[PDB]
């Protein structure tokens, strides 16, 4: 999970 | 004939409440209205999506959870992290009604195309392409793009989804990864650490869907001419190989010079050329928005693109309207690219295009  | 424009005051008001883009819906519509473009379109009120309609894609567990945390805006729920709710997608009060409204709008647009009401249907407040069946992601709580594609497939045998948002259209691509009846094409920034992290050129779909996913990884700094060369090259090959019956087009404006994400360096003229290329196919086309975090520039972009859909040339002077003071310091419709480098090297772009061309050869 990356952050947008 | 005359394009459908999905709109109501209630709908805009609901879309305005998303905290990652407050008031953006109002600014977009207000500018379209200032240019009197709504008078050249068929204004259609969006239906809200029923639970059954939303559950055509999203799991009941996810939908019930969203509805649950939406009651009191419970941002501290033990199951929320599992369901993708957190920093990018906070569990705000009423968020379920918001998601139902956008899902409903894109379904309504899709239905107008099925019924032959129009050849182009526009929902600028849609395009939330990151959401998964059981997971919020990337400011997206519900995937209206998928819902629109699932509605369109009742009538259209092959559907081409084209995604010009700055980010990889992962939610839509993953949804249709295993089918050859929906081809997805995404142009996006691809760089380690950059959201969502997926969508290399080697990502082509799986099983029966192998080669029916197309990804074009692009680096910071791309401008109109090079982007259009890439997009035309790909879409020409795609149209030839896939022969779509309908198109869904996501036009997130987070690619546009002046976006705080400061990645691509596009103007709406360049995006508009891509749009024109798709429009000349004369197919049923569902137009969606997406990202775009310079709110005035996003309004500039989608207003200009609406002019493109209508075949009109718009005045360069922004007309006085509710949000006029947001359009400084120039108060013009056109956007000037930033003076920073294009990090895309010609040899790498060529390799990407060669690889994609090879992939599409299998499509028949
Ligand atoms: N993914 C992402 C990137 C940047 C953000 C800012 C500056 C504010 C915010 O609330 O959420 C963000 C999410
Ligand atoms: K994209
Ligand atoms: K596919
Ligand atoms: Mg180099
Ligand atoms: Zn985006």
């Amino acid at each position: 999970r990356h952050k947008k | 004939l005359v394009p459908v424009y999905i709109y109501s005051p209630e709908y805009v008001s609901m879309c305005d409440s998303l905290a990652k883009i407050p008031k953006r819906a109002s600014m977009v519509h207000s500018l379209i209205e200032a240019y009197a473009l709504h008078k050249q379109m068929r204004i259609v009120k969006p239906k809200v999506a029923s639970m059954e309609e939303m559950a055509t894609f999203h799991t009941d567990a996810y939908l019930q959870h969203l509805q649950k945390v939406s009651q009191e805006g419970d941002d501290d729920h033990p199951d929320s992290i599992e369901y993708g709710l957190g920093y990018d997608c906070p569990a705000t009060e009423g968020i379920f009604d918001y998601a139902a409204a956008i899902g409903g709008a894109t379904i309504t647009a899709a239905q107008c195309l099925i019924d032959g009401m129009c050849k182009v249907a526009i929902n600028w407040s849609g395009g939330w392409h990151h959401a998964k069946k059981d997971e919020a992601s990337g400011f997206c709580y519900l995937n209206d793009a998928v819902l629109g594609i699932l509605r369109l497939r009742r009538k259209f045998e092959r559907i081409l989804y084209v995604d010009l948002d700055l980010h990889h259209g992962d939610g839509v691509e993953d949804t249709f990864s295993f089918t050859s009846k929906v081809m997805t094409v995404s142009l996006h920034k691809f760089s380690p650490g950059f959201f969502p992290g997926t969508g290399d050129v080697s990502d082509v779909g799986l099983g029966k869907g192998r080669y029916y996913s197309v990804n074009v990884p692009i680096q910071d700094g791309i401008q109109d001419e090079k982007y259009y060369q890439i997009c035309e090259s790909v879409l020409k090959e795609v149209y030839q190989a896939f022969n779509p019956k309908a198109v869904v087009l996501q036009l997130g404006a987070d690619t546009i010079a002046g976006d705080p994400m400061c990645s691509f360096n596009m103007t709406p003229v360049g995006i508009g050329k891509c749009l024109k290329y798709i429009l000349q196919w004369q197919l049923a086309t569902l137009i969606l928005g997406g990202g775009g975090f310079n709110l005035a520039n996003t309004a500039r972009c989608w207003t200009y693109l609406t002019g493109v859909i209508l075949g009109k040339t718009l005045s360069s002077e922004i007309p006085d309207h509710e949000f006029f003071t947001a359009y400084g310091p120039d108060y013009v419709l056109e956007i000037t690219p930033s003076c920073r480098p294009d990090r895309n090297e010609p040899h790498r772009i060529q390799q990407i295009l060669n690889y994609i061309k090879g992939n599409l050869k299998h499509v028949v």
